[PDB]
RNA sequence: GGCGACUCUCUGGUCUGUAACUGACGCUGAGGAGCGAAAGCGUGGGGAGCGAACAGGAUUAGAUACCCUGGUAGUCCACGCCGUAAACGAUGAGUGCUAAGUGUUAGGGGGUUUCCGCCCCUUAGUGCUGCAGCUAACGCAUUAAGCACUCCGCCUGGGGAGUACGGUCGCAAGACUGAAACUCAAAGGAAUUGACGGGGGCCCGCACAAGCGGUGGAGCAUGUGGUUUAAUUCGAAGCAACGCG
């Protein structure tokens, strides 16, 4: 029953993560995009981000979690709503991380969709 | 804007001169543009080289926060 | 219309209960411009309410509206190649409209022979938090809350 | 053509300034020789990511496509080959001459100034605007599509055809060179006015939405089609013919 923990913001066009883990990155409860029986486009809404974040928060409160250190890693779709949901309990976002390649074209990305 | 290197009369930028190079990087570690710093084109080249040599030997960071 | 909002025409309150809210109902119930028939049914239906309960008919009727009148409704919205029934806050004006419409519609679908009884009985059902017009208000809310995602 | 982490090794050119030296030693350049994106080819490596082909899932009338999930060659390296691209500035090289204005890259000189800095001038790039002139027009305009001279390459209506035959080159793919018969009276360039767009912007109308009542089902009236008839008189045909003349 651990006091402190982490969550991990990493946002794209329509993908975001924020799982509830311990200080050393051992998991406890998890939040990332959906998880909650939502499907399709509803899954990527800001609303559905809240309900995923609440459900992982209320999972971790039962493990005696009081505070959540969260990261920063660019803007995206439903990142702000996911934080608002977590501020039911209350917490901080101190760290700032990144998912970027130090080469433009480190690995070659997949081809542009013709739509 | 005014160039730090032209104004102060610096004609050579050491890679090892860390404290100077910390003025021309972000909190995260990224090299700052000429628009922000207002440095000259020639010095921005000399500076960049100095940054990149510094990063090789862990004087400055690649990425940090 | 394209030009803008339009002057909403007003109805007079009524020669017994003095109620705009209930003159509207005569007009919802009226068919072929026969206002007399709808007045007669209303007034007969309200007598029947007063006898069964004992309370003032107006009162039961306004209690009934509260249970029928919706707050959220979904709205059909084509986005791409699939529909998303989007929830919207019902305007105060429209609440009454949907209130009375559902009351009058589901009144007519009841199995009681006369309309005055059908109306009365349906008004009492809404006050009991059950019936058809209530079940309609329940079902509109269920859809609205099911699509709460959208805004 | 291309070249983008860092370091060292080897190595080519350019620019500025100075004019000590040389004293037309220059320009261009068919053929020749070399270099030459990507894809491709050979041998041997390597193979994360990406991904022709191929498979599966969708989509669809079909879908040997677009979208999704996989995925082989290939993409990478060495050596060799291939020699092509809208290899484009769709603009051959050299030289001179012909208003301005304003950025920017690397220099030089000179102002009052201790520099920094400002200002003036100037060389060589790299952009934008714009005179004269040029242009079918669009536009070009000291980085000319202006005014000139030198040399090279190339064009001669559209198809047939960059095909055939021959030849050279190539492991192959193919490259280069390159016709004719026959056929047409047009192909084209730029600009104009429209119309149109599953282009953009702004508007309107019972156009939709919001409602209320219908039609489409039944019987009947009526008009029309069709069929029938000796004849079923003629006319009306999406909207804008069909209780219409
Ligand atoms: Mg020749
Ligand atoms: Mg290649
Ligand atoms: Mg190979
Ligand atoms: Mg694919
Ligand atoms: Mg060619
Ligand atoms: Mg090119
Ligand atoms: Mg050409
Ligand atoms: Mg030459
Ligand atoms: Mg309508
Ligand atoms: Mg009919
Ligand atoms: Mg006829
Ligand atoms: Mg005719
Ligand atoms: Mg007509």
């Amino acid at each position: 029953n651990i006091e402190s923990g982490i969550a991990h913001i990493r946002s794209t066009f329509n993908n975001t993560i924020v799982t509830i883990t311990d200080t050393h990155g051992n998991a406890i409860s998890w939040s990332s995009a959906g998880a909650l029986g939502f499907r399709g486009s509803r899954k990527s809404t800001p609303f559905a981000a809240q309900m995923a974040a609440e459900t992982a928060a209320k999972g971790s409160i039962e493990h005696g979690l009081k505070t959540l250190e969260v990261t920063v890693k660019g803007p995206g779709s439903g990142r702000e709503a996911a934080i608002r949901a977590l501020q039911a309990a209350g917490l901080e976002v101190t760290a700032i991380r990144d998912v970027t390649p130090v080469p433009h074209n480190g690995c070659r990305p997949p081809k542009r969709r013709r739509v | 804007k005014v160039c730090y290197f032209t104004s102060n009369g610096i004609t050579h930028i050491d890679y090892k001169d860390v404290d100077l190079l910390k003025k021309f990087v972000s909190e995260r570690g990224k090299i700052l543009p000429r628009r922000v710093t207002g440095t000259n084109a020639k010095y921005q080249r000399k500076l960049t080289a100095a940054i990149k040599r510094a990063r090789q030997m862990a004087l400055l960071p690649y990425v940090s926060g | 219309p394209r030009k803008g909002p339009v002057a909403k025409r007003d109805v007079l309150p009524d020669p017994i209960y003095n109620s705009k809210l209930v003159s509207r109902l005569i007009n919802k119930m009226m068919i072929d411009g026969k206002k007399g028939k709808s007045q007669t049914i209303l007034y007969k239906s309200f007598d029947i309410i007063k006898e069964r309960t004992g309370n003032d008919a107006m009162e039961v009727f306004e209690q009934a509206l509260k249970n029928i009148m919706p707050v959220l409704e979904v709205k059909a919205r084509r986005v791409g190649g699939a529909n998303y029934q989007v929830p919207v806050e019902v305007r105060p004006e429209r609440r009454t409209t949907l209130g009375l419409r559902w009351l009058v519609n589901y009144a007519r679908l009841r199995g009681e022979k006369t309309m005055e009884e059908r109306l009365a009985n349906e008004i009492l059902d809404a006050a009991n938090n059950t019936g058809a017009a209530v079940k309609k208000r329940e079902d509109t809310h269920k859809m609205a809350e099911a699509n709460k995602a959208f805004a």
